[PDB]
């Protein structure tokens, strides 16, 4: 009863995966930034044609 | 050898490269023979029209007088059969004038000579056909090349040049005959002299080739510019100044200006013909170089074009989201980018489109539209098979060019492969199974790397166009054609219904409404038209403009890069131009770029490709251009031609607005790379063009000259034969008569052309026999003859028709009038019944017979093509589809449907239409009879069709020359043709057929005029009454009086139409269950769902026609065999024939019933399908299987009709003034019967209507609209409610209404209807009693199934009996009751003296002239034992107005209706003329006390027969229950009137608070009811009351003296105690009215 | 009973994780849009170079799924 | 106790967010392959000029 | 309460969610390396032009 409800939940792993989701958010933000820079580069390529 | 010169009409461009190759160094064997026969003076091939113009024949070379006599006989027979015998002299004199006039006869003889040379040379195995003489011209045919010589000059040309000359002669013959027949039947007279002058003027132009065709190209816009220059009133025009016709051809300019001076409509008719003159020879080097330049030219930079494409993406997103919110009530799946506006976010959450996003579309650069649907990568078989020729692979470019030309031009051979490396057509790609895996074929377009072998396009010039440098279409590889099919299907189905500008054009009703509003508005001064023409439209589109919207479309349909591969595809595609004898070079098996014949890569796909996307792009930039300047606009798109409607603004005039609009359109057209030339665009307020139709001042220009002069391709999917020529001629005349051309013009022209087409192909033995020619034109395909225009009733009518009674009537007229025996008819028809019944011919054509069709050209069709494809198919999609015999399954299903016990062929065909086998036979029909399937079916045994043509010709000559007779048709050409057609169907099929025989309308009804009509003609008659004397002015000026899996849905709807009229059979349910299982619906049950012909529409607005045929056919619920649209069209055709023959319509006319056996009571009968169906289903023909998700009727119909009428009144009050004059309703209220409304109990309907109105609980402005439009006689539904409530039986049967009628005081019948419909808002007092009769289950009955319940409401109920009330009868000596007759507001004494006179003279019949006041006539009708016969003279308007006033039914019982309509003069004892024998007259007496025991005082002394007869001694007799002539709503008792005084005081005080309603007329109603109060009040009645009205403290204070300053003065005059009911109602116990009286009512009682 | 239920309850936790994956999805859609705007310019430049030559049509989108 | 235990667990919500993170992984794979396809075209553009 | 205990079961789901988050993280690092290579290529445009 108590041990079954202990088995069916893993709260510490929820906290670890939430921290890992935050890490994924940071990586998404830095990829958006480098897409913005190479957007600027391709735009100034296409302007000078 | 092979067949030569295989065309009989022009179907190709005229090219001259072969002639140049022949003249300069050819070594081909037939080129030497062609070069050896030319003269020293040899003209160029482009000058061929210079040589063919000099051809002249000797006069009167063909004996065609028997044709003229036969044509006159045929038209006399048709006009006699229609029983319109006053047009008779007009039509045959038109044909006689055409064929006797020398120029028309010479053109006709030239046409016969050309067509006989074409017949002699075409489809021949002989390479060289020798000297063939055409007048002064001798022709020599050397394969493809023709040499023409007159005296010493020669022209070497192609066979297409000769066909162009023959087509020119054919078109001119058509034009001259059509011009003569149109000039005979039209208010302006003959214009044949102008046509001959036009032909001579164009034939007199001696200019070079390009200048000549510049004039011929510019002849139509120059004339449109002249008409616009003279007849624009609000805009300027400089369109005529572009063209150089005044400086190049002055005589043509003079002719067009004089046609402008006489008649602009004639100028627009004459100027629209463009193919009766010759055709250009295309300058291929210059035009080819110019096209290949225009496909790769940049007018705008790519960087600007991509930015403007982003701008167009914004407005595309805005319009798509607006459409999706309007239809699906929610925002689509969207992603909002960083920086999106807060208004977009709030409107996304609220699910609403704000009315400020239209001018702010730049906010939609942050709204990315996500997936909305999925791409359907499996086309159906309809678009796959037809309309294009294809290329299998790029190694097949070497079969479009000659090897000898490649050797002479470049110095080496072509290295052509032996085989053609695959199919050349779409259907052959189906049979070889290259189209088995469409998604694997379209996967390279998804990845964006289409394969190397698919990137070729051949540019082909178009035919019969006046451009000397040519216009080219695209012939493409199979893969790109499949891409075009998928992309166009996706954009047409999923995107464009949400785009409003395209969606109004796709819908027919919205387009019709828009064009009608444009027709009315242009003449007043608003809504001018801008026409924009894009000359370089298909060449102008560039990748950078298309790419962002293509990216959005690729994200919308979850298809990767599919819409974006078409933008960058032309940059990788090789383009070559189809010109044999001018080939491109080959380096390693591939074309070499040169700029004239080849181009490796361009920037556009071509013409016709990406058609749907380009329309969206063009519409987007036009919406940007028009929305930046704040205009109200409507765009009608026709691709390259765009028509813009601009409505007038209050601030600015039309010229400034037009200049601003033109500047905006030029600016935003230039930004897209599509520069508009100022020479090509125009503005107007008098002329526009839509749908290949030209409108001048809102009226369509006649198109008789253009349509009848058009040359069609003919001989479709077959060898050349006479039957196909007659069929295409008949179809051309039918298409003309449907497309707003006069029936008589098309009929006479078709008869003439039919006889000329027979004269080309038939020997002199047939053609010099007049009676055989007349019969052969009057037999027709209904009874097994040739296709003729003479036997079609679809020329004069628009709906579905039955040819067979009309056909038998024509042959009866032929035998009785013309000296033709029945033995000759037996000779010509040759009736041959089949030994066994072929039921599939009945399920395809319900009206057909089981006879042999012997002149029909034979392709086996049913089995040979199925065997051929099931044998030669080398892959799937044919093996799965044709795994079982389709024809044997079709015959098995036909035998199953022939077991119907009443055999109904219409329902039999309808049940056959819901089958898979019908779809399968449709796909086989597209494999037989379509475009580009002629190639396979003619190419298999390509030689044998030449011998088959000769065999068919010998067969038809031997058949027509045979003198033996067939089945005797004498029983079927006597008596009624309805019964004769039914007996012929029973003889030929073996069983009686129910439901397909429609009676002939000219036999059923005969027209007469009222000046000599008797009484017996008026028993069953349809009456037409004109408001004015009608002449030729009224034919053109409008008058006052008004005018896939979806089969599963049908599989249920017909099922519901079976189940509600109570047909029940186990076998039919089994069969429809098998249909539901074969189409994939395995669910057990689902219960879910005036105007005339257009040629008499304008004339119909001057005529009132009604249905007074009820004395034998419309007094019962039993339905009969009358189709009323045909009958009203026939009566309007009678009027049109009287006007167009030189007469006038000044009297009413009639259509009387003549043949009593054409009126059959229809047997509403169950049909039981007897045997068990052996069909078993298919399940292999529908490839897309649909999924399963994809009480008594009287009360339900009562509640549904109540809520539908209530919401119809609601959409009437929301409608504007221009919209309420239209008869459009919410759910199609007009086409409902009147009888089933009488069966329907209407008490339930009135409570449903009342409870829907109290459930709406409308705001004050809409309630003001309700009360205003119901107190007036406005709205179509008020007319509908009057037409329902015409009989007083529905009035008396309503059990709420007999209780309610003491309360309401009604001035008229419509006043009572208005009080009944809008009483719950103003009075809840009776609503408190009859609100209890509510049932929520009947409110939940849906509207969409309502019409099904309409099928059930007709049979259950019954109609009431109607009752005769009584008025004062007088006679003898008696007691005086009260002498009550019309005391409401009318001279009662006028009725009194006439009743006394007619009772003492003891008259049995009284005749009443329409000068007498109607209410006196109501009293004279309510007297018993008297027959009132009015003098109508054919006009039912007086009796109908007399009937509308009465509320009992004594006017409908004591008036003899045929004798009343058949009466013109004095015939008895009358009231109404001034002085004469038997005339009752009224003489004014100034002073008499009238010593009479009955009545108190006399005003009028009645005189009769120049004598006075003593009316002073009579008295009354007892009375009984009265009508509403005595007005029991205000009777002697006052407590009902005090309740009315309680209510009208409460009516006005509630209506003061209503916004938008100023209470003057409702206050006048209150004034009349308070005049009824002022009769009894007893305080002095002011004639003028100053009567201040105003609200104080939310309480309306209203009285004579102003209680406060804020009250408003209303001037009321004319109050006096004139009725005698003032003395009657004066009662005992005064102050009883004061008991239970409001203090305001007491204040109105005691005056000041 | 309640204490075991309150350590087993993660309504707030699962709602926070679901909302954060929704933030990831929105950022990914933004990156996809910017990448498509890059593809337009590079494909139009390569197609502009391709006209008049025999350059191949290179792929732009990978493959259909399954 | 029972309804609190209902509030503790949703296997379906965890399954929806698992599919929701798998589709984002699919989006990453498509963007990587498409961007290499861009790399080939810009390589040929370097070779052209 | 055995069937409610089987519907309580989250132990497999959290583990496979950790696997999904791990493979997403590796996919984003590989795409970021591809982004760096792509910037290194597209800077050569103005070196050539
Ligand atoms: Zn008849
Ligand atoms: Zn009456």
């Amino acid at each position: 009863t108590i041990q079954t409800a202990q088995r069916c939940d893993h709260s510490d792993s929820i906290r670890i995966l939430g921290e890992n989701i935050k890490i994924l958010d940071r990586s998404m933000k830095t990829m958006m930034e480098t897409m913005k820079l190479m957007m600027e580069k391709v735009d100034l390529l296409y302007a000078s044609t | 050898a092979g067949i030569n010169r295989t065309d009989q009409s022009l179907k190709n461009p005229l090219l001259g490269t072969e002639v140049s190759f022949c003249l300069k160094s050819s070594s081909l064997p037939h080129h030497v023979r062609a070069l050896g026969q030319i003269k020293a003076r040899n003209l160029a091939s482009c000058d061929y029209y210079l040589l063919f113009r000099q051809v002249v024949l000797p006069p009167e070379v063909y004996p065609i007088g028997v044709l003229i006599r036969a044509a006159e006989a045929i038209l006399t027979v048709i006009v006699s059969a229609w029983k319109l015998e006053h047009m008779t002299k007009t039509l045959y004199s038109s044909v006689r004038y055409a064929l006797t006039n020398p120029r028309v006869r010479a053109q006709l003889e030239l046409h016969i000579a050309y067509q006989r040379i074409v017949g002699q040379v075409s489809y021949s195995r002989e390479a060289d056909i020798g000297p063939k003489r055409l007048g002064n011209m001798s022709l020599q045919f050397v394969q493809s090349l023709v040499i023409a010589t007159i005296d010493t000059t020669s022209c070497l040309m192609t066979y297409n040049h000769f066909l162009a000359a023959a087509d020119t002669a054919k078109s001119r013959c058509h034009l001259l005959i059509a011009s003569v027949v149109q000039g005979a039947l039209w208010e302006q007279g003959s214009f044949l002299d102008h046509i001959i002058n036009l032909i001579d003027t164009i034939d007199s132009i001696n200019l070079p080739h390009d200048d000549y065709f510049t004039i011929i190209k510019s002849i139509s816009p120059y004339s449109q510019g002249l008409v616009m220059g003279r007849h624009n009133v609000s805009v300027s025009s400089d369109f005529a100044s572009v063209f150089t016709i005044p400086e190049s051809c002055p005589q043509l300019d003079s002719l067009l200006k004089k046609l402008l001076q006489l008649d602009p409509v004639l100028l627009l008719m004459v100027s629209s013909v463009q193919k009766s003159w010759y055709f250009p020879e295309i300058r291929m080097v210059d035009g080819s170089r110019e096209q290949l330049h225009k496909m790769r030219v940049e007018l705008e930079t790519p960087q600007a074009l991509l930015s403007y494409g982003h701008t167009l993406l914004s407005i595309f997103r805005a319009e798509f989201i607006k459409g999706y919110v309007s239809k699906n009530a929610k925002w689509p799946p969207v992603h909002l980018l960083p920086g999106c506006d807060k208004s977009i976010k709030n409107a996304r959450e609220l699910g609403r489109w704000s009315p400020a996003f239209d001018r702010r579309w730049q906010l939609f650069a942050k709204v990315v539209i996500l997936r909305i649907a999925d791409l359907d990568m499996d086309p159906d078989f309809n678009d796959i098979v037809s309309d294009k020729a294809i290329i299998s692979s790029r190694r097949d470019w070497v079969f479009e060019y000659n090897a000898a030309a490649f050797w002479k031009k470049y110095g080496e051979r072509l290295e052509r492969p032996p085989a053609r490396s695959g199919p050349s057509r779409l259907v052959n790609a189906l049979i070889d199974g290259r189209l088995d895996n469409i998604p694997a074929l379209l996967e390279p377009f998804y990845r964006g790397a289409v394969e190397f072998e698919d990137r070729l396009t051949v540019l082909v010039p178009k035919e019969k166009e006046l451009k000397v440098k040519g216009r080219f279409f695209s012939k493409q590889t199979l893969a790109i054609r499949i891409y075009q099919v998928v992309a166009e299907a996706a954009l047409k189905n999923e995107v464009m219904p949400y785009l409003k500008t395209h969606s109004m054009t796709m819908s027919s009703t919205a387009l019709t409404h828009l064009l009608n509003r444009l027709s009315h508005t242009i003449t007043k001064g608003d809504s001018f038209v801008i026409n924009l023409d894009y000359s370089s439209w298909c060449n102008g589109f560039r990748p950078e403009l298309q790419a962002p919207i293509c990216r959005q479309l690729d994200q919308m349909f979850n298809c990767g890069y599919f819409f974006r591969t078409g933008c960058t595809l032309p940059c990788f595609t090789t383009f070559i131009i189809q010109d044999r004898f001018n080939p491109p070079y080959s380096f390693r098996g591939e074309p070499v770029e040169d700029g004239v014949t080849c181009a490796v890569g361009t920037k556009t796909m071509g013409e016709g490709m990406r058609q749907k996307l380009w329309t969206i792009l063009t519409s987007c930039w036009e919406i940007i251009a028009l929305r930046e300047i704040n205009v109200t606009f409507n765009i009608l798109g026709q691709g390259d031609n765009q028509t813009i409607i601009i409505h007038k603004s209050a601030s600015q005039n039309n010229q400034l607005l037009a200049e601003r609009a033109l500047g905006a359109l030029y600016k935003h057209a230039r930004l897209a790379g599509h520069n508009l030339k100022v020479e090509e665009c125009w503005v107007s307020d008098c002329l526009y063009e839509y749908g290949k139709k030209l409108f001048f001042r809102g009226v369509p220009v006649p198109g008789c000259l253009k349509q009848l002069s058009r040359v069609t391709d003919s001989t479709g999917e077959l060898f050349p034969n006479l039957y196909s020529k007659l069929a295409c001629l008949t179809s051309s005349c039918l298409s003309a008569a449907m497309a707003d051309t006069s029936p008589w013009v098309a009929l006479a022209t078709g008869v003439c052309l039919y006889l000329i087409e027979l004269y080309v192909e038939l020997p002199p033995a047939i053609m010099q026999d007049e009676s055989l020619l007349t019969t052969l034109c009057l037999v027709g395909p209904s009874i097994g003859g040739l296709p003729t225009p003479a036997t079609l009733p679809s020329v004069f009518f628009r709906g579905m028709s039955d040819p067979l009674p009309f056909q038998l009537a024509l042959l009866q007229t032929l035998i009785k009038t013309t000296g033709v025996t029945c033995s000759l008819v037996n000779r010509v028809v040759k009736l041959r019944i089949a030994p066994y019944p072929d039921w599939l011919s009945l399920v395809t054509d319900p009206t057909s017979l089981n006879i042999a069709q012997v002149y029909r050209p034979e392709r086996q069709i049913r089995r040979w093509i199925e065997e051929a494809i099931a044998t030669s198919s080398h892959s799937s999609r044919i093996a799965t589809f044709f795994q079982q015999p389709l024809t044997e399954m079709a015959q098995l299903l036909a035998r199953d449907l022939s077991t119907m016990m009443p055999l109904r062929p219409r329902d039999m065909s309808a049940l056959f239409a819901l089958s898979n086998v019908a779809y399968g036979l449709s796909i086989i029909d597209l494999f037989q009879k379509s475009s580009t399937v002629v190639s396979a079916s003619q190419a298999v045994h390509i030689e044998d069709v030449a011998l088959e043509s000769v065999r068919y010709k010998e067969s038809i000559i031997q058949g027509l020359l045979d003198t033996t007779e067939g089945y005797n048709m004498q029983p079927y050409l006597e008596g009624c043709t309805y019964l004769a057609a039914k007996q012929l169907r029973r003889l030929t099929w073996g069983r009686d057929l129910v439901g397909v025989t429609m009676p002939f309308v000219a036999e059923q009804f005969h027209p007469h005029s009222s000046v000599g009509a008797k009484a017996e003609l008026y028993l069953d008659a349809i009456i037409y009454c004109p408001q004015e004397t009608l002449r030729s002015h009224h034919l053109t000026t409008r008058g006052d009086q008004p005018l896939a899996a979806n089969l599963v849905k049908d599989t249920l709807v017909l099922h519901q139409w079976y189940k509600v009229r109570k047909v029940t059979d186990p076998h039919l349910n089994t069969l429809m269950a098998r249909f539901l299982l074969e189409k994939g619906y395995t669910s057990d049950a689902r219960p879910s769902i005036q105007g005339l012909t257009g040629y008499v529409n304008i004339l119909s607005t001057w005529l009132r026609f009604s249905s007074d045929y009820l004395h034998s056919f419309s007094k019962s619920s039993d339905d009969y065999t009358i189709h009323f649209q045909h009958v009203f069209t026939y009566g309007c055709l009678y009027a049109d024939s009287v006007i167009r023959s030189g007469g006038v319509i000044s009297t009413p006319y009639l259509l009387s019933a003549s043949c009593k056996t054409c009126f059959e009571k229809i047997d509403s009968e169950e049909f039981v399908l007897a045997c068990e169906p052996q069909y078993r289903g298919a399940e292999w023909l529908i490839t897309k299987p649909v999924t399963v998700p994809e009480f008594d009727p009287c009360v339900s119909a009562s509640y549904c009709l109540g809520i539908l009428i209530g919401k119809s009144f609601l959409v009437d009050i929301r409608a504007s003034g221009q919209d309420i004059m239209e008869q459009r309703t919410w759910a199609n209220l007009e086409r409902f019967s009147i009888s089933d409304m009488q069966k329907l109990p209407w008490s339930i309907v009135i409570r449903s209507l009342w409870r829907f109105l109290i459930g709406a609980r409308l705001l004050q402005f809409e309630k003001a609209g309700l009360i205003r439009m119901l107190y007036a006689a406005t709205g179509p539904t008020f007319s509908f409610l009057m037409k329902v409530f015409q009989d007083s039986a529905l009035l008396m049967d309503c059990a709420p209404l007999d209780r309610l009628s003491p309360r309401i005081n009604f001035h008229s019948r419509g006043d009572l209807v208005a009080k009944l419909v809008l009483l719950p808002f103003i009075n809840p007092g009776i609503v408190e009693i009859e609100v209890s009769g509510i049932n929520s289950k009947y409110h939940a009955v849906s509207e969409a199934n309502m019409d099904l319940y309409i099928a059930a409401a007709k049979s259950v109920g019954v109609k009431p009996t109607q009752f005769v009330e009584e008025t004062n009868d007088f006679t003898a000596r008696g007691h005086h009751h009260g002498c009550y007759s019309l005391s409401w507001s009318k001279s009662r004494n006028q009725s009194q003296v006439l009743k006394m006179v007619v009772r003492k003279l003891k008259l049995c019949v009284l005749y009443i002239y329409p000068t007498v006041d109607p209410a006196v006539a109501l009293d004279l009708c309510h007297l018993p034992a008297l027959t009132i016969i009015l003098v109508l003279g054919g006009d039912p308007a007086y009796y109908e107005r007399l009937l509308e006033m009465d509320l009992c039914g004594a006017v409908s019982s004591r008036v003899d209706i045929p004798h009343s309509l058949a009466a013109r003069t004095h015939k008895g004892f009358t009231i109404g003329p001034d002085t004469g024998p038997g005339v009752i007259r009224l003489d004014k007496l100034e002073s008499v006390c009238y010593a009479h025991p009955c009545l108190e005082e006399l005003e009028f002394n009645a005189y009769l027969d120049s004598e006075l007869v003593d009316i002073s001694d009579m008295c009354c007799l007892p009375l009984a229950t009265p009508c509403k002539a005595l007005f029991r709503p205000i009777y002697r008792s006052l407590q009902s009137f005090r309740l009315a005084l309680m209510d009208n005081y409460s009516f006005v005080m509630d209506l003061i608070l209503i916004r938008g309603l100023d209470i003057r007329p409702h206050l006048e109603e209150f004034d009349e009811l308070l005049v009824v109060g002022q009769h009894i009040l007893g305080q002095p009645v002011l004639v003028e009351v100053v009567y201040y009205v105003g609200v104080v403290g939310k309480r309306p204070v209203l009285a004579r003296h102003p209680w406060s300053a804020d009250l408003k003065r209303i001037t009321v005059g004319g109050r006096a105690p004139c009725p005698s009911a003032a003395r009657l109602r004066d009662e005992d116990c005064q102050g009883s009215l004061l008991v239970g009286l409001p203090a305001g009512l007491t204040q109105l009682l005691i005056i000041d």
